[PDB]
């Protein structure tokens, strides 16, 4: 029951008329995170409705405010999606400009409601934190957007020390754990910007989603970035296997 | 009134039988049989020869014409009769003759008549003075005619070229071809494209083959061509002979009237003139049951073969490739069933042995099976070798019965005794259904019946339905009238006239429509066109009927958005969509659909959907028998379809994907449909690409552009580009695909690694060659911010591939796109054409992009190949280090001050200077600044728009200075010599008597100019001339005695030569400081953004810094910018011609014509444009509309008689002047006098004379904004300062209350000019590029003795100020004093190191600078250091006179001699005439030009006025170079070379 899912990708631009910051929060203690409307609107249209996709983001402080954080670049990465998890290599994106940023974002797309997070998210962040000694979990936060009907919600989260220790402690499929829990989770302050543009880094070969190319995908999988615009999901270069059976 | 065009359209097309009865020839008889009925028409006997009618021998033709008839003894009967009309008359010719009667040789006779008009005295043909166009109905026939004429025209050196829908001739190929053979549609598209307008004027002969296509639905294409030609001939008076070739059909007298053929040239030859008399048998199947009807046809075919078996060869035509083998075998089996096969082949014949032997070599198995039996097949699916072999075997009479497709009748002249047409129904994919065979096919099939000289008579058997028998009878018995189908295409045809601009009103449309053949037919048969006899009597001219038709079409075209139609005035204006639509032959309904459905968010699925929704496919229906086959295809479709599979739109989409996927189709009709869809896809997707490009949707444009390649390459974009190289086996590339090896990495692999990767070492070297031949381009960018809102990007393109004419052709096209950070909006787009001649040179393209707030982080520069898949390169331009320039200070407000009268100047002598200049009261701008300039001695800068009388401000400073200090010297510097001449001549006339002091203009001669500066109190000079003198200021007290320095048009510092201007201005203040002598600086300029920065650099007070807005002109200026979407300038010129004339009617008005000035890019353009305007005035019936004085005015007649140029004298007699650099000053003065007196309304002036002419006009017209720079081989844009100068001439404050300006430029430049013409101009320094020569001069004078001394001087320059305002322009990384100081230190080191490397100076102790002899020579003679180094490197102990000319010609001082377009050809002709010149010289290099011109001067060869003017400049420059060589050689101690110098 595939082909309509390709067709459904058409309408993703419509959801961009109804983006919302899910602003039910009070913790002004959150190092308030600022995301720009341009890259978000693109990240909507390049998504795929019936699967998660994800990326990493890199930040600048405004020079006049150290604790406000502006998200300034998204790195899309080689990835294989899933309906309600995402597969990301242990390989870390790196570039001069990224190292010249302050490096703090990761975000994923949610098909639907999200009354709570996924443990795959936390374990990803915990694993990510476990690799990224630079990152520090008190600095670094996790973000979700949801394909609500005709709309998008924006919501953002932090992982507590009890969060990290849980992911550090955990190594499981973890469908109904203990410690997958609010002391382990945190909600943090984040904002949307019309005030400036950001930009995308992408893989050196462009092809970020794999899925049917998951045979090509690996958790090890060395890759690099290039500073190019993102190809959309169902772009030909992502989907070429459909053209290669019908060669004759 | 709105009419229904569908009801008036003949849905039957070619089957329209307008004759109600058919009369049979004498002896015709009917035979009714059991299953079929035969109607026999006997073969007509040839008419006897008339008294005196004899065959004209080829020897009777002129000897120069005889080579075209080599191998021919005499002309035929028809050709003999037309010899006078064809060879001796230039009048239009219509030949009505039976098919096969030798029309092709009659066409050749007409060609010779034109060749005779262009035959030179030596017997050569002036191949460049004329062109011949041959219109043929089919591509196969085009190929046949090209081959024939190639043999027949070879003795004349005539080049024959094919120009078809698929075979597009390049313009260079077009130039080399004199006779072009083409299709109607291709010639229409060619004429629609406008590119060949300059070529259409050279077309002197048009031959229209099978013009009776007028009865077919394609007939309107021929009408368009003829009407366009007639309207062009009548309007332009360019004679082109029309030659119509037609069948023997009624209404030929109307066609002659339509073709303007005089009755003397109307030739009708009945069917008795057919070379072989044809007996005709018409078989009308009466069976009502379709199956029994089909069965009866099979019976007839076998029966007639047996009737002719062994008696005569039979050629059986069928409509399908599969039908050839199936029918042939079925009849063969029927021949086997009745044991009649032996009648075809006599047992033991050599032909049986031949056919069996050839069958063994035949690759086609069905042909191989049939060939032993004497049967063969011929169809387009067979290979060319087997087809040619079958053709030969039938020509040799080996094949007795041949089954073939229509292509043989159209592609091979293979006549046969007997022709049998099995069935007359053919599947029409355009109509989606089975339709009757076209008349042309029947006539071509019947044209092959009867072999001349071998058969006494031919027999033609036509098998058809009993209902259709009368139609084919009417066709062959001269009874089928040719009717017009124009109604089906009237909208599209009318659109073409609007796009060409030949029709702009309902009156013009009614006139244009009066030339159509439809109009002749409507007049001749109103009842057929839905016009009642009463209606035709009330409107005998059908004016209302035509206007109602036109009105309906205009509303439809307006409703489609192709035109703007004012229903009241009837005015029609073309839109951009109409142009695109016309250029790609798309219907208005499809464009209207596209206009409705196309959005920026369109996906790939929507693009296919929108394409499938095209109205061209409206007649495609879904067949029940094909849904199941479509079902299999739908499962294999790689792109999802949103529409239901039952919809006709979906079917079209499926077919396209299969073709791109190269899928094999089973249904023949489906396969036919696929080709039809595929053939249309190429032009339609190309049109869509232009639409999205026009709207600027970057991401969509890249997609559509990729799809165009997919259609061309028949492959999906995901496949490796190597698949495009059809010479590489697909299996090899698939082995790479199976390995998932990236294409980019293939460039790094060697041929062995590549061969090993594919496990085929033999293919490694060929692939590597193909790999290194694949188009790849490298990009480097120079980023230059101009303003806080605008940035210049200079893109240098380096080709990194090996050119191959068989792969890349003569030129390859590339699209350069600058996309925003998101890739959504096209910020800039350009078409780059890499030519084979320049495939080794790097191309630098300068472009300017707008900047938005908030600042984007980066932009993307994307270059995309126009044809090659995957040949693209993307370069992100990061703004992380972009330091935006400071916000400019607000402009000076124009105070509403009371106008100062001329009496305000206290000196009565000074009042006369302005009274003589026509001043009564000072303008508001002058009034506000008068007090600061005339009463105060402060430094002042006045930036004001052109036409505000800025020149008077300099005069006031001069008048006041000598009034107060008559003994003190004043210097006025202007960058243009022509302006200096104007100012000097006018001031010498007006100011010198009022001031009583000698005014001098410097000439450039160092010794004489020094005397002039001493003698003259007021010195007018150019910066360059003044720089040479000011160098020795320390010794020249007269320079020290200069107290006033006026720098006019200071904005020219931003031009190429501004570096000298900045230095001259900078030194003036330094000298002013060192002498304790304040030199008052008065700066006059156009409105500037950074006017205060220059004022501060000049020491002007803030109160003395006047910067008025461009809108504050005393005369309001109306600026209209019209954009032309033509990248080819020569084509663009012809597109601008008529809008200019239209602008005169619209802007300069009828009844009260006002003076209009038209600027053209070149002298060569002046005269053609003037003639075109007169031609349009003549076409309007008012040739002298532009003249305002009486023709018999004695002063006008006296002035006319004083004009030396007869063509100018003639043009002026109608009120239109034209000027050029070769016009005598007296004639120029007369034209100026006539224009100022308003005697003549229009004057044509080249861009080079804008500073030379003094005329001011109400309307200024800038015809194009580009000139050809032959050094870079690129057409360069006009400098904005020059543009402002031309616009500045739109100023007549005493005669006109307002001014109009129409700037015609390329669409890509509209935003550029729109910005800088409305807003003030930012001026930046270019001194950094010329520091060496300036640095050397001050070191020679010991002004700079150390590196710090150079730095200190630099602090006085304007550069130092601007470096702080726009660091990134100057590659500075910061605005701090350290970064400024550090960057300055590096620049000094680099400049001085270069001077040290050139041995011009010597640096002692790495700090102190010592001038060397080379520096002294360069500084003394004012020669560039680059030339002095070259002389040091090029001069040798044995250099001789010839080598000296070469070395001197290579000097940088000659690197600025202008190279004009096609000037290399004239230089080539000169080099062939001069002794000892090398034939392999680069005739496009100015150094070669100077070398050739030097030898021509020494040989006293008479040169053109342009080259003479060039020669004068060259010789003057050479004198310094020769003198400079003497000093260089003396420093080296070589006696003999110095003597040679």
């Amino acid at each position: 029951e595939w082909r309509v899912r390709a067709i459904s990708s058409t309408n993703l631009h419509l959801r961009t008329q109804h983006i919302y910051v899910n602003s039910d929060d009070v913790k002004d203690t959150g190092y308030t995170y600022i995301l720009p409307k341009n890259i978000l609107k693109k990240f909507i249209t390049i998504s795929d409705l019936r699967t998660q996709i994800a990326g990493f983001m890199y930040g600048v402080s405004p020079p006049d405010n150290p604790q406000v954080k502006e998200i300034r670049c998204i790195v899309l990465v080689p990835q294989t999606g899933s309906h309600q998890q995402v597969n990301l290599p242990t390989q870390l994106p790196d570039h001069e400009l990224l190292r010249d940023f302050e490096p703090l974002g990761w975000m994923h797309t949610q098909p639907n409601e999200l009354p709570q997070l996924s443990p795959q998210d936390v374990t990803t962040h915990a694993k990510l934190l476990t690799d990224n000694i630079s990152w520090d979990g008190e600095k670094t936060v996790m973000i979700t957007c949801s394909f609500t009907p005709g709309s998008v919600s924006l919501t953002a989260y932090k992982l507590t020390p009890s969060g990290y220790e849980w992911g550090k402690a955990n190594t499981d499929k973890g469908n109904n754990p203990k410690g997958y829990m609010p002391t382990h989770y945190e909600k943090v302050q984040m904002l949307l910007s019309d005030r400036f543009l950001g930009y995308f880094m992408v893989p050196s070969n462009g092809v970020w989603n794999y899925n049917f190319q998951g045979q090509r995908w690996s958790p090890a999988m060395k890759f690099d970035v290039c500073l190019s615009n993102p190809k959309e999901y169902y772009h030909e270069d992502h989907r070429p296997v459909h053209f290669h059976n019908f060669k004759a | 009134k709105m009419l229904d065009l569908n009801d008036l359209t003949f849905s039957q097309g070619s089957h329209l039988m307008s004759n109600k009865r058919c009369e049979l020839p004498d002896g015709s008889y009917r035979r009714q049989k059991k299953s079929y009925e035969e109607i026999h028409v006997p073969a007509l006997k040839p008419r006897p020869f008339a008294e005196g009618e004899k065959l004209v021998s080829v020897s009777e033709l002129p000897k120069w014409a005889q080579p075209a008839f080599d191998g021919y003894k005499s002309l035929n009967r028809i050709q003999s009769r037309l010899c006078d009309s064809a060879l001796r008359s230039k009048e239009h010719l219509l030949l009505c003759a039976p098919t096969g009667a030798g029309k092709t040789n009659v066409a050749l006779l007409t060609m010779l008549q034109e060749i005779g008009n262009h035959l030179a005295e030596d017997g050569s043909v002036k191949l460049d003075e004329f062109k011949i166009v041959y219109i043929a109905p089919m591509k196969s026939l085009v190929q046949e005619m090209v081959g024939s004429f190639s043999k027949r025209l070879a003795p004349f050196g005539i080049t024959v070229g094919e120009m078809t829908g698929d075979a597009q001739m390049s313009k260079e190929q077009f130039m080399a071809t004199q006779v072009i053979v083409c299709t109607p549609e291709k010639y229409d598209v060619v004429t629609r494209k406008g590119g060949e307008r300059a070529y259409n004027q050279m077309v002197r002969l048009l031959i229209i083959d099978e013009i009776h296509l007028l009865h077919d639905d394609r007939g309107p294409v021929l009408e368009s061509i003829v009407v366009r030609t007639i309207r062009q001939m009548e309007q332009n008076h360019d004679e082109c002979r029309l030659v119509g070739l037609s069948a023997t059909l009624p209404n030929y007298q109307d066609v002659a009237t339509f073709l303007r053929v005089k009755p003397e040239h109307l030739h009708f030859f009945d069917n008795s003139y057919r070379p072989v008399p044809l007996e005709q048998q018409y078989i009308g199947v009466t069976e009502k049951k379709a199956l029994k009807r089909f069965q009866a046809m099979n019976e007839v075919v076998y029966d007639k073969i047996m009737e002719h078996a062994g008696k005569s060869q039979v050629l059986v035509f069928v409509h399908s490739r599969k039908e050839t083998a199936k029918t042939a075998k079925a009849i063969r089996d029927a021949c086997l069933e009745k044991d009649t096969l032996s009648a075809f082949m006599r047992e033991g014949s050599a032909s049986t042995e031949i056919l069996r032997t050839e069958a063994e070599q035949a690759k086609n198995l069905d042909l191989k099976d049939l060939l032993p039996y004497g049967f063969a097949i011929h169809h387009a699916g067979m290979n060319r070798v087997d087809r040619t072999l079958v053709e030969d075997l039938f020509a040799d009479r080996h094949i007795q019965v041949l089954f073939s497709t229509a292509t043989l009748a159209w592609g091979v002249n293979l006549p046969a005794h007997t022709v049998i047409i099995k069935g007359t129904q053919i599947y029409n994919p355009e109509k989606g259904r089975w339709t009757e065979l076209g008349a042309l096919d029947i006539m071509q099939m019947l044209g092959r019946a009867g072999r001349p000289q071998y058969d006494d008579r031919g027999e033609g058997i036509l098998i058809t339905n009993h209902s259709e028998l009368q139609y084919y009878l009417s066709l062959m018995n001269q009874q089928l009238p040719v009717e017009s189908q124009m109604v089906s295409r009237l909208t599209d045809m009318l659109n073409a006239e609007v796009v060409l601009g030949t029709v702009s009103s309902v009156s013009e449309a009614t006139n244009w429509l009066g030339y159509t053949f439809l109009f002749v037919r409507m007049l001749k048969n109103p009842t057929l066109y839905g016009i009642t006899h009463e209606q035709a009597r009330a409107d005998p001219l059908l004016e209302q009927r035509r206007a109602d038709l036109i009105h309906t079409a205009c509303v439809l075209l307006d409703k489609a958005g192709l035109i703007k139609y004012d229903k009241r005035s009837g005015i029609i204006q073309a839109t951009e969509l109409g142009r695109i639509a016309s250029h790609f032959y798309c219907t208005y309904e499809s464009m209207q659909t596209y206009n409705k459905l196309l959005v920026e968010t369109c996906s790939d699925i929507d693009l296919f959907r929108i394409f499938s929704m095209s109205s061209e496919f409206k007649l495609l229906s879904v067949r029940d028998e094909e849904k199941l086959e479509l079902q299999k295809m739908a499962e294999h479709a790689p792109i999802p379809i949103k529409e239901n599979l039952d919809e006709a739109s979906a079917k079209t989409n499926v077919l396209l994907q299969a073709y791109i996927s190269q899928l094999k189709l089973e249904g023949f009709a489906l396969q036919a449909d696929m080709v039809f869809v595929a053939q249309s896809a190429g032009r339609l997707f190309r049109a869509l690409f232009e639409i999205v490009l026009w709207r600027g949707w970057a991401g969509l444009a890249q997609k559509v552009l990729t799809l165009c390649k997919m259609v061309t390459q028949r492959q999906w974009g995901s496949l490796n580009p190597l698949h495009q190289f059809k010479k590489i086996p697909s299996e090899v590339v698939r082995s790479i695909d199976k390995k998932n090896y990236s294409f980019d990495r293939l460039y790094d692999l060697d041929q062995h690694q590549l061969g090993d990767l594919i496990k085929m070492p033999k293919m490694g070297k060929p692939l590597f060659k193909f790999i290194r031949q694949f188009p790849k381009l490298e990009m480097t960018t120079l980023i230059q911010p101009i303003t806080r809102t605008t940035m210049r990007i200079e893109l240098t393109i380096t080709p990194d591939f090996k050119w191959d004419e068989k792969v890349h052709g003569s030129a390859e096209g590339f699209w350069i796109f600058i996309e925003d950070t998101d890739g959504e909006k096209i910020l800039h787009h350009e078409f780059f054409l890499l030519k084979q001649k320049f495939c080794s040179d790097e191309h630098v393209v300068k472009m300017i992009v707008p900047m938005f707030d908030p600042m984007p982080p980066l932009y993307y520069v994307r270059i995309v190949s126009d044809r090659w898949i995957g040949a693209e390169t993307v370069l992100p331009i990061s703004f992380r280090h972009l330091i935006l320039p400071e916000k400019y200070p607000p402009p000076t407000e124009l105070l509403d001050l009371q106008p100062l009268p001329i009496s305000a100047v206290t000196n009565k002598e000074f009042q006369t200077v302005f009274a003589e200049s026509g001043f009564k009261v000072f303008n508001p701008i002058q009034t506000q600044v008068f007090r600061t300039v005339f009463e105060s001695n402060e430094n002042v800068i006045v930036c004001a728009p052109n036409g505000s009388g800025k020149t008077a401000i300099a005069e006031l400073a001069v008048l006041r200075h000598f009034e107060n200090t008559p003994e003190a010297k004043a210097v006025y510097i202007t960058p243009m010599e022509d302006m200096a001449t104007k100012v000097y001549a006018d001031w010498k006339r007006r100011l010198e008597p009022a001031i009583g002091h000698t005014i001098v203009l410097l000439t450039g001669e160092q010794t004489m100019d020094l005397k002039l500066a001493q003698r003259g109190q007021l010195i007018i000079s150019t910066p360059e001339r003044w720089d040479n003198i000011s160098r020795r200021w320390k010794q020249r007290k007269s320079v020290q005695n200069v107290k006033l320095f006026i720098a006019d048009d200071l904005h020219m510092i931003g031009a190429s030569n501004g570096a000298v201007f900045e230095v001259v201005c900078s030194r003036t203040r330094y000298i002013s400081s060192q002498l304790e002598s304040a030199v008052r600086v008065v700066a006059l300029s156009s409105s500037l953004t950074n006017a205060r920065d220059l004022g501060m650099w000049l020491g002007c007070s803030a109160s003395a810094t006047f910067n008025f807005m461009p809108s504050t002109r005393p005369v309001p200026l109306d600026l209209e910018i019209k954009s032309f979407n033509l990248s080819h300038n020569a084509s663009r010129f012809a597109a601008m011609e008529r809008p200019v004339y239209q602008a005169i009617c619209r802007h300069a008005g009828k009844l009260e014509p006002k003076p209009a000035l038209v600027f053209v890019p070149v002298r060569r353009q002046t005269r053609p444009v003037a003639v075109a305007l007169l031609t349009m005035a003549l076409a309007d019936g008012a040739p002298k509309r532009f003249l305002r004085l009486a023709e018999h005015d004695d002063t006008f007649q006296a002035l006319l008689a004083d004009i030396e140029d007869e063509s100018l004298r003639e043009s002026v007699s109608c009120g239109v002047g034209f000027l050029h650099e070769g016009t005598a000053p007296k004639d120029v003065h007369i034209v100026q006098q006539l224009f100022e007196s308003n005697a003549i309304q229009v004057c044509v002036v080249p861009r080079g004379m804008c500073y030379q002419i003094e005329m001011s006009a109400y309307l200024v017209v800038v015809m194009d904004t580009q000139f050809y720079n032959g050094k870079y081989h690129v057409y360069e844009d006009y400098p904005i300062a020059d543009m402002l100068h031309m616009v500045g001439l739109a100023n007549r404050p005493i005669l006109d209350s307002d001014a109009k300006c129409v700037v015609m430029c390329q669409t890509s430049k509209r935003a550029y000019y729109k910005k800088f013409l409305c807003d003030p101009l930012p001026v930046e320094s270019h001194l950094d590029h010329c520091l060496h020569d300036h640095f050397n001069a001050e070191i020679v004078t010991k002004t700079i003795e150390n590196k710090q001394d150079a730095i200190d001087y630099l602090t006085w320059t304007l550069l130092y100020r601007r470096m702080t305002q726009n660091p990134n322009y100057y590659n500075l990384q910061g605005t701090t004093h350290r970064h400024l100081s550090d960057a300055l230190s590096e620049l000094v080191e680099l400049t001085l190191k270069d001077l040290e490397n050139s041995k011009c100076i010597a640096v002692k102790d790495e700090m102190d600078t010592v001038s060397l002899n080379l520096g002294m020579i360069a500084s003394y003679y004012y020669i560039s250091y680059q030339t002095i180094e070259l002389f040091s490197m090029s001069l040798k102990e044995k250099t001789k006179t010839r080598a000296l000319i070469e070395i001197i010609s290579a000097s940088s001082e000659f690197g600025n001699v202008p190279m004009r377009h096609k000037e290399d050809v004239i230089l080539r002709q000169l080099a062939e005439r001069l002794p000892g010149q090398l034939k392999n010289q680069k005739f496009t290099d100015p150094h070669v030009k100077v070398n050739l011109l030097i030898h021509a001067h020494l040989s006293r060869v008479k040169l053109t006025a342009e080259l003479n003017k060039d020669t004068e400049l060259i010789v003057l420059r050479a004198c310094r170079l020769v003198q400079a060589c003497v000093d260089v050689l003396s420093s080296n101690g070589w006696l003999s070379p110095a003597i040679h110098a």
